[PDB]
């Protein structure tokens, strides 16, 4: 599980 | 590899030490993870956008203008920039490239001019629209932190193109958002900036990308851009096309191509000149030419429903007198002179972006107690124009043979009969002199007299805009004896010459020059 | 391994124990996970800072002045900026980088000049572009929980350039994105603060890293950057150009660029200095440089073509006379004395962005009731300038010469010629006043005196702004006596010699100077 920052 | 690919796609040497050091990084990764796919979505971006790839680009200036006027009719600034670049490119190996806003109202080709210049040229087409676009993303992109990201649309079309020598043309540079919330056109202050193309960075391919040859061609309807970026580009203003030019557009370009359009043999229909002057004068009033080939379209597509529905007459013959046939009822009608001399009416001369137009002004005197009403939709500058020329006849009325006390005695009423177009500048301002001057005498002003200009309490004229449309607009009205202001006689260099033949044209100093040339009896 | 380079990197003292801290948590991991790419990217991120590398700073303050103006002309101030820089550089080493703020109109040279400044400091060149930059993750970056967590371009670029001192410039502080979805241009208080960049935390990297040596140059069109933010910045206002320094621009710098850019030969061109001034008078009408450089830069192409297409002449000399045959029309043009003396009519000084023009001021005053009519786009400080100009003619009605019942007996209009454009300003108010006195008592203005000052009921004349463009219009005019406010003769020492020497100035307390300077038969 790995966080991923979304626009 | 993909080692081969980036010593293939041979790249500078920034773009290279990044890439090999990104595929470095990926050496030691797992193959199916996220970093991975965003690491090998960094490297095949980095390969699929040129980095040395070019256009040949053509030499020949007389085939230049060949194709440039197979394509397009007039436009001889444009045609005279685009030869004077393949000049210095025949003579230069690599140039800056020109940054170009093709500014002017609809229809006048702008859009399709762009792809006429690549053909000619040689250099490759790539089209962007701007019209409305609100998020800067479209031009820098985001960063590869985020899902599903990659870089502005103009990085995209150069990967998508292939070269570094394309022409972009920029369509709808005016109707760009510009908020708190949406900026594109400052993020198009860099990629315009004609010093700093050498190194764009934009925000997924962090890398400087070199932008110093793309010819950039935008295109918009008017001056309503932020003056940092009007700053950075070349302004080519194209105005509205006269009469004979539409004329030529419609024999040379339009017909033909609206003829390939609907199957029509050489042997089923003609068209005439006075069938398209009489759509130039009654059906269209534009500075364009589109709604010019929507009437002619309309013509043959009535001309194909009247050879299929018939099959007994297999030759349609269009002219000025069956058009109400195919067209009907007159849309428009074009201002024509007076036939009379008038006491109080003068013509004056408008001008609007669909092209000039004849000002008819009418005043009335009736005996009262110096009421001052100015009707017909006028302006804020129009009504301090009326009120300095009345004040021009009010200082100057013991030499003009005027009552000094009619400021008091009579009431005063200047009227401009469209009544329901708004019209504002100080263009008219002689004319309102001569008007009241008429209507304080009854000396009547002579119908086939045109003028403009701007007036001072001295009783000077001053320099007014845009002489071309209105001389065609008198032209066209019958007008035979215009007066112009005396420092607009350098304008008359770029008239054509028909009008300067036909028009009596007099420079004007002062008023009472006007008010003798124009005025039937002598003040 | 990587601790040869840890330790090779001569780092501080936390930057270094996170740093070997990751290093001795990264020995314990499988190399193929996740973590390892975690914390071994974040290693690679930590040893390409620039911790202690620097670049050696000049030291000759001649040299770095022919630098200077060996690639811009004029710009003085600025220039001075970067020589005390240089001076005090010169003194001890690690002194705080220099934040400043470069505040102009389009084309004076501020984004140019950022490079030569790296050039003349002998620091590295740097350029961010901040123009709708709208994500604050570009200057301060994400955390490394993030997939592909990168420095933001501010790290990216100090490990781009590899040293502890470049000049960044930053280009449109004053288009950055303010929103609430979107405002980085808060996050830039903590990169240029003059006291704390010591410390600047990155989201990514987590240690304190100094920025206070970087020498931080911005560049913006106007003063609306964030009040927080714009007081940081040492503030430079680099004023349009005159007509002597874009002649001297021109000719010094703009045609050798624009004949290299058009390959011109030697004995193939010849644009001699009255062209160039035509092409400032009569084509060009901005505070910049870069319409007279398309202009110059169309003369050198329309002469490429014209010497390709018709290869008998060698030779095309413009000498100003024919320079209508090649730009075309002439497009605008600039305001000239009168010839002669007139009565209801002064020469009033105006000054804009572009540049500064003459106003002419008409009065007519009619036999009538009273009826105050002003006309030609006016504002309505001017409306109020006029309403204190007649307030002074009627309070001094008696010793002027004039019949003191004409707010009755007359109408007075008061227009000023060009009614499409707009007009606002106190200044012209002894002008407007000039132009009242005459006209009620039919005493002719001399034509060759323009006039400025802000008039008030007692009489007294106020200063003005910008007497520099005002007096070039009036040196350009055929103006020959110029009427200034009194307390603006502080501003004739930054005069060029020329205008100095060729006006009559003449500083003015009380309007009874400018009544008895500017009238040809005296007032009183
Ligand atoms: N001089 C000309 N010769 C031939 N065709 C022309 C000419 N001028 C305009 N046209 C025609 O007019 C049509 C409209 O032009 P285009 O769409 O390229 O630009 P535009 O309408 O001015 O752009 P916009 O819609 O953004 O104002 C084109 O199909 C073009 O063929
Ligand atoms: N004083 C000067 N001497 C020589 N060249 C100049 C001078 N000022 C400006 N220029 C020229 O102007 C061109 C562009 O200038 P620059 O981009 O620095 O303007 P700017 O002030 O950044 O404009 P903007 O603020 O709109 O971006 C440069 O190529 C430069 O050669
Ligand atoms: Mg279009
Ligand atoms: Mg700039």
């Amino acid at each position: 599980a790995a966080a991923a920052a979304a626009a | 590899a993909l080692k081969r690919k980036i010593e293939a796609a041979k790249m500078p040497k920034d773009a290279r030490e990044k890439t090999e050091a990104e595929l470095q990084k990926l050496k030691m990764m797992s193959p199916m993870s996220a970093e991975a796919t965003v690491v090998r979505g960094y490297i095949d971006w980095m390969l699929q956008v040129p980095w040395n790839s070019r256009s040949k680009v053509k030499k020949d200036l007389v085939k230049a203008q060949e194709v440039l006027d197979t394509d397009h009719y007039g436009l001889e600034r444009v045609k005279d920039r685009i030869l004077e670049y393949l000049a210095v490119q025949s003579r230069v190996s690599k140039i800056k490239g020109p940054i170009l806003c093709l500014v002017g109202p609809p229809g006048v080709g702008k859009t399709s001019l762009g792809q006429s210049i690549a053909k000619a040229t040689g250099r490759q087409y790539v089209r962007m629209a701007l019209g409305g676009v609100r998020d800067e993303a479209e031009i820098r992109g985001h960063r590869r932190t985020y899902i599903g990201s990659m870089p502005g649309k103009l990085i995209q079309k150069m990967a998508k193109v292939g070269v570094k020598n394309p022409l972009f043309l920029l369509d709808q540079i005016d109707k760009m958002a510009s908020d708190m919330r949406g900026d594109p056109a400052s993020a198009l202050l860099e990629v315009l900036d004609p010093e700093q193309n050498v190194a764009f960075n934009d925000h997924y391919l962090e890398v400087d990308y070199d932008l110093s040859d793309v010819m950039f061609v935008a295109t918009s309807n008017s001056m309503n851009i932020p003056a940092p970026l009007l700053d950075r580009m070349e302004v080519i203003r194209l105005s509205g096309y006269t009469e004979d030019e539409k004329l030529n557009i419609a024999k040379q370009h339009l017909l033909p191509k609206q003829f390939e359009r609907n199957a029509i043999k050489k042997g089923e229909l003609t068209i005439d000149d006075s069938a398209i002057m009489s759509i130039i004068r009654y059906y269209t009033r534009e500075a364009g030419v589109r709604s010019l080939e929507r009437e002619i379209s309309k013509l043959c597509r009535k001309a194909v429903k009247n050879l299929l529905m018939d099959k007994t007459v297999k030759h349609i013959e269009i002219n000025g007198d069956n058009l109400k046939d195919f067209l009907g009822v007159q849309k428009v009608d074009y201002g024509r002179a007076d036939t009379e001399n008038r006491v109080g009416q003068v013509t004056g001369l408008a001008w609007t972006e669909v092209g000039g137009d004849l000002l008819t002004i009418e005043t009335a005197c009736v005996p009262g107690k110096g009421k001052l009403t100015y009707t017909g939709s006028l302006g804020e500058v129009m009504q301090e124009s009326i009120q300095a020329a009345l004040t021009v006849v009010r200082a100057r009325a013991d030499k003009l043979g005027i009552n000094p006390d009619f400021y008091e005695k009579r009431d005063i009423h200047v009227h401009v009969p469209e009544g329901a177009t708004p019209k504002d500048g100080p263009s008219a301002g002689i004319a309102m002199c001569t008007a009241l001057v008429s209507c304080l005498t009854g000396n009547p002003v002579r119908a086939d007299v045109a003028m403009t200009g701007e007036i001072t309490l001295r009783g000077l004229v001053l320099p007014i805009g845009g002489l071309k449309e209105k001389l065609l607009a008198a032209h066209r009205g019958g007008i035979k004896v215009v007066l112009i202001p005396d420092d607009n006689k350098r304008d008359l260099e770029e008239i054509p010459d028909n009008v300067i033949a036909d028009l009596e044209i007099h420079p004007v100093k002062r008023i009472d020059d006007v008010l003798a040339i124009a005025l039937e009896h002598p003040a």
